[PDB]
RNA sequence: ACUAUGGUUUUUAUU
RNA sequence: AAGCUUGAGUCUCGUAGAGGGGGGUAGAAUUCCAGGUGUAGCGGUGAAAUGCGUAGAGAUCUGGAGGAAUACCGGUGGCGAAGGCGGCCCCCUGGACGAAGACUGACGCUCAGGUGCGAAAGCGUGGGGAGCAAACAGGAUUAGAUACCCUGGUAGUCCACGCCGUAAACGAUGUCGACUUGGAGGUUGUGCCCUUGAGGCGUGGCUUCCGGAGCUAACGCGUUAAGUCGACCGCCUGGGGA
């Protein structure tokens, strides 16, 4: 398995349609023997430019281990979502512990 | 080191103007300038930073 | 890379001279380590010890006289890639008597005037005065 | 470097050319070591006791 | 995409085809056929109304959606079809509770792929919904000027038209044309570009491929008696006289609108 | 470079002893394992430089071990051709 | 703002 | 030939890197498009004209597309058969090189023929065209302007696939390897030292200047040499014709 932060914003007009995704994604990593180590919100940030009117968006932190191919079946789920605003996939830096 | 979700420390690395500060002024080993100034542009694509700087 | 194993001994002897360096060393071999013991014999240096077993190190001990080198006058006159050869009545004279020519004979190597004493001729290697 | 204060008005005059960059403060001259002080400054005072 | 076929019969050395492997080959759906009866281009008193029409080859009509039927409804293509009067060709889909209908095709070299109606529909290609509901910046194809059977503008293969402009009842968009035209928003307009675009890629390599698909060559008006067309030539086949239809008007740089009533839609006509 | 294991299978496995690479046969099986391994670099993608040029240095490197077989090895080569596919 | 040119060629030996 | 394991290459753990391939994605402004506010200017040179605008430009709001490229990071700091290569994220991967052991046993280095490859420009069959722009159509300058200067603009620059194959490709010095001189600076590993160091002492790996022997017609080279030497390959006999 490999290790990943994902870090994403949620579209404050989309954002309902959020969690009908990822907390029935967690079944579709558990059932590859790979681990989700926070999924925890990071609440509504101001931003430092607006994104063609849109100035103020919520944040979410994932932490996972998985293998590579269900992180790539992952991507494809983050973008037929349109809800979400780039998952920012970044590789290894190991898991974390003790609530960073 | 190894986090771009916090910016309250990364912003000491970086001039009033959004571009990167000279190691020289800092004292900073040359392998941190680096790892701080590739930090400091993932920070972003986060929009935690700006990109400009026009007004 | 190292095609002779004479090639870098020859410059080694000549070199060093205006610093005048009483010592050199070199990688060694039974070639360099046999002509080491007739450039002694014919008074060239004035000492050579071997050092090592798997790949030996020779230190040559440089002759020096007041405000001069010895060894003024040192060539192969002769290449690997076209060696030069002679018959036991043909080994070339060296300032028509006043230097000497070395010879590798199958009795091995010796100066011209040694080869002749003995009836032999065999491969040119140097030329000393 | 840019202003940040002024705020009615600016001392302006040749804004950043010979003045607040390069010469004084680095450069030309080589004078005061008004880049590599200010931290050592810093760093020295501190209080360093009672206020 | 289109490949050039090898010199294996005289002429064909220059003929491109078209070659797509999701186009069914087999024969259109049976219930959704009609033969499409033809007035010949003459009236009912024998007169050319319409030219170059005669000496066609038996042609259909696929029952083709632009009613807007099923609205608000979705569906999913089943298969890729040709149609031999429109340059986009064809698309057969089925909708959620029954039935079939063929639709004007959206870009697309697929099937399985579903599509949605209305304003329940997402912001993707191929849907069709009221451009009251769609943003500046949004490209569309078959736009609608008036609820009815039929569909207007952004039709022909590779045609698209991108929005400006929202205010009211009326949205601004920029045509192929160069026009800029202000329309009412209330109408069905389908997402995206309409598909082929390859259209003026075809060749006709052999004279007969166009005899057998219906289409005639146009007469040339200098090859004419000059009192049977005014831009007939002289027995040493001379020119000396300005371009001209066979009804004697003008036609190099002579304008014909003659309307003065359309106003409501004008913003910027082309130039 | 070919994992521990996939070269474990080789040098392991193929030589007359316990890990011998002394038979010639498994300089040139190494290689075979190596070039077999770059010949599965594609797939994602087809047009990588480095490999196809890398996979031709892999030809000539196999092309100096095979020659030197069948010159100074004596007669190992047809017994290498029964354990190698080497015309498929 | 603001420019193009003009062929060819020469001068001692001697203690 | 058989043993040795000094030339050369390789694995385990490790180092730095704008080296290459395949997929994604982002901030601004020049531009284009539609409506407000409010007016006649804008544009441009040595100085101007053609032009855009006056039928509502420039500027400033409002609301959005379209295209090429990636500020800082950046350091005589790094990488790549050569050519050449700096966004940020993911999926693949060559070379070089460090510690301590294990291994092949000459596996190196050179190379005719052959087959390989691009900084720009061009060609085929179609797409896409902000910033610029052979040719093109104007204007000014002029004796004329094909040139300076200026409004627009095609092919091209971008993209998919097949061709094109070149140069001041010049780091002008074909290549592997060893020895050696006076003084500094930069820069990546590993050992040793209670770092008693607010950094050295060794040893690998890398690297810029300034002297000096030797070397040259003269500029230059200078331990990373054009110095000292040895082997493999390749090339050469006046100018113009050409």
């Amino acid at each position: 398995m490999r290790h990943y932060e994902i870090v994403f914003m949620v579209h404050p007009d989309q954002s309902e349609q959020v969690p009908g995704m990822i907390e029935r994604y967690t079944a579709a990593i558990t059932g590859a023997e790979g681990k989700i180590h926070r999924l925890e919100d990071w609440g509504r940030r101001q931003l430092a430019y607006p994104i063609n009117k849109l100035h103020k968006a919520h944040y979410v932190l994932m932490n996972v281990e998985a293998p590579q191919e269900v992180i790539d079946e992952l991507e494809t789920t983050f973008r037929f979502n349109d809800a979400v605003i780039r998952s920012m996939v970044m590789r290894t830096k190991h898991a974390v512990t003790e609530a960073s | 080191e190894i986090d771009y979700k916090d910016i309250a420390t990364l912003k000491n690395y970086i001039t009033e103007s959004g571009k990167i500060v000279p190691s020289r002024i800092t004292g900073t080993r040359a392998k941190y300038q680096r790892q701080l100034a590739r930090a400091i542009k993932r920070a972003r694509y986060l929009s935690l930073l700006p990109y400009t700087d026009r007004h | 890379s190292m095609q002779d194993p004479i090639a870098d001994m020859l410059t080694r002897i000549r070199n060093g001279q205006a610093a005048n360096k009483a010592a050199v060393t070199m990688p060694s071999s039974k070639l360099k380590v046999a002509i080491a013991n007739v450039l002694k014999e014919e008074g060239f240096i004035e000492d050579f010890k071997v050092e090592g077993d798997t790949k030996p190190e020779l230190e040559l001990t440089l002759k020096y006289f007041q405000g001069k080198a010895v060894v003024e006058s040192i060539q192969r006159v002769s290449r690997p890639g076209l060696r030069i050869y002679k018959r036991k009545d043909e080994l070339p004279k060296v300032m028509a008597g006043l230097g000497i020519a070395v010879v590798s004979t199958s009795k091995g190597v010796m100066t011209d005037r040694a080869a002749r004493q003995a009836g032999l001729g065999g491969e040119i290697i140097c030329y000393v005065a | 470097i840019k202003v940040r204060e002024n705020e009615p008005f600016d001392v302006a005059l040749r804004r950043f050319k010979r003045s607040c960059e390069k010469a004084g403060v680095l450069a030309e001259v080589r004078r005061r070591e008004f880049y590599e002080k200010p931290t050592t400054e810093r760093k020295r005072a501190k209080a360093s006791a009672v206020k | 995409a289109v490949v050039k076929c090898k010199p294996t019969s005289p002429g064909r050395r220059h003929v491109v085809k078209v070659v797509n492997p999701e186009l069914h080959k087999g024969k259109p759906f049976a219930p959704l056929l009609e033969k499409n009866s033809k007035s010949g281009g003459r009236n009912n008193n024998g007169r050319i109304t319409t030219r170059h029409i005669g000496g066609g080859h038996k042609q259909a009509y696929r029952i083709v959606d632009f009613k807007r039927n099923k609205d608000g409804i979705p569906a999913v293509v089943e298969r890729l079809e040709y149609d031999p009067n429109r340059s986009a060709n064809i698309a057969l889909v089925l909708y959620k509770d029954g039935e079939r209908r063929y639709i004007l095709a959206p870009k697309g070299l697929k099937a399985g792929d579903q599509i949605q109606s209305g304003v329940d529909a997402a912001i993707k290609p191929g849907n069709t919904l009221p451009m009251r509901n769609i943003p500046v910046g949004s490209t569309v194809h078959n736009v609608e000027m008036k609820p009815g059977k039929g569909g207007q503008l952004a039709r022909s293969a590779g045609t698209y038209v991108q929005i400006v402009a929202r205010d009211g009842a009326y949205v601004t968009l920029r045509l192929r044309s160069g026009e800029m035209r202000k329309v009412e928003a209330d109408c069905r307009a389908t997402l995206g570009e309409v598909g082929n675009a390859e259209h003026m890629l075809r060749v006709l390599g052999k004279a007969g491929a166009a005899r057998w698909r219906g289409v005639r060559p146009t007469v040339r008006g200098t090859a004419m008696n000059p009192v049977d067309h005014p831009h007939g030539g002289g027995e040493g086949r001379n020119f000396g006289k300005h371009p001209v239809t066979p009804w004697g008007v003008q036609t190099k740089g002579k304008k014909t609108r003659s309307n003065k009533r359309t106003d409501k839609f004008i913003v910027r006509r082309r130039s | 470079s070919l994992s521990t294991e996939a070269t474990a299978k080789i040098v392991s496995e193929f030589g007359r002893d316990a890990n011998d690479t002394g038979s010639t046969e498994v300089q040139v099986a190494l290689l075979t394992a190596q070039i077999n391994h770059l010949q599965g670099h594609f797939a994602e993608h087809k047009k990588d430089h480095h490999s196809r040029r890398g996979l031709l240095r892999m030809v000539s490197q196999r092309r100096k071990l095979l020659d030197y077989l069948k010159r100074k090895d004596v007669a190992r080569y047809t017994q290498l051709i029964e354990r190698l596919g080497l015309r498929r």
